[PDB]
């Protein structure tokens, strides 16, 4: 099965991938939240400070890429966008390649890198739809499954793992246990119930299982109470938003069930983040889906089946042992 | 942090 590394940036984990004729070098967010591939092209104009630091792109200098003429925009529940023009070219990634993948070439972006989304083709930023990173890597016969396991690994592994159309049953207790999706268009499961350190509360909405977003966002009448039990606390981090904070010096999981009995158990720690701000946040405030994200996902290991239209969960297992079979 | 599509 193809694999890659993903590297842990703070925010993000970054996956290697290279572009074009010269193989031009980007680092670049794994992202299940969204399904488009986009780099930053080497005379791109950053909103925010140096968003060339990850890898740059030069159509120019690669002689398989064609501009495709279309334009690109996209808009981030952070509230950062990207614009800029599709085109194709060769992508490596994963120890293999494909031929005449799209993915846009941006030009202005207030991201801080490029995307490798990897969703359901149902979130493309396009009209008609086309074929994706992982649509591509099935239709080239890199894979038999239009499918991927997530392994971020422990808080402080360097590198976590992606492995296209295979899982490594090495790396999970207990049974994976698939769960349908929920969404018309993301990668989310049923949310049952969360018991934070013993307050437990009823959920029973969707939470999309996303990588690319750092912590994870639940609504206000979650929350809110959690919010008073913990400490964490409204400021500016301005201007005209919030974010709760807590104390950096505040035992004990937080658990998460599932439909079918699926349940991860996260340690508190993933809810201290470096002033700290919470790991959890209002997906109301904030003005985005619920979300599941890193800190959730270090401690599962996910099977998403874009095939299938499932994600499957279990309570990762951190080890160096590895079992991979095709999914 | 980031919160990445709508």
């Amino acid at each position: 099965s193809p694999s890659s590394p993903l590297y842990f940036e703070g925010p993000s984990y970054g996956i290697r991938v290279s572009v074009g004729s010269n193989k031009q070098e980007q680092q670049v967010v794994l992202d299940t939240g969204s399904s488009d591939f986009w780099v930053v092209d080497s005379s791109a104009s950053c909103q925010k400070g140096n968003c060339k630091q990850y890898g740059t792109f030069d159509p120019h200098s690669s002689t398989s890429f064609k501009s495709l003429g279309s334009s690109f925009s996209i808009g981030y529940g952070d509230k950062s966008s990207s614009i800029g023009t599709w085109g194709q070219d060769t992508i490596y990634l994963g120890g293999t390649s494909i031929t005449n993948q799209r993915f846009a070439d941006v030009t202005s972006t207030s991201v801080n890198q490029g995307i490798l989304g990897v969703g359901r083709v149902e979130t493309e930023s396009a009209n008609p739809p086309y074929d994706n990173v992982p649509i591509t890597l099935k239709k080239q016969g890199k894979i038999k499954t239009n499918a991927y396991s997530l392994y971020l690994n422990s808080p402080g592994a360097a590198t976590g793992t992606i492995i296209f159309g295979g899982v490594d049953n090495a790396k999970y207790s207990g049974k994976l246990i698939e769960e349908p999706l929920v969404s018309d268009r993301y990668l989310a499961v049923n949310l049952k119930s969360l018991n934070y350190n013993g307050d437990n509360s009823n959920a029973g909405f969707g939470v999309v299982v996303d990588s690319g977003t750092t912590i994870s966002y639940l609504p206000d009448s979650i929350v809110d109470d959690l919010a008073n039990k913990v400490g964490a606390y409204l400021e500016p981090v301005g201007l005209g938003n919030e974010l709760y904070f807590i104390d950096c010096n505040a035992q004990g999981s937080a658990s998460f069930t599932f439909d079918n009995g699926a349940k991860i158990t996260v340690p508190l720690s993933e809810f201290v983040l470096q002033a700290c701000v919470w790991g959890l946040q209002s997906s109301d405030r904030q003005n985005v889906p619920p979300i599941l994200g890193d800190n959730f996902l270090r401690h599962a290991y996910v099977v998403f089946n874009l095939d299938k239209e499932t994600v499957s969960l279990a309570q990762v297992k951190y080890t160096s042992a590895s079992s991979v079979s095709a999914i | 942090x980031v919160v990445x599509a709508x």
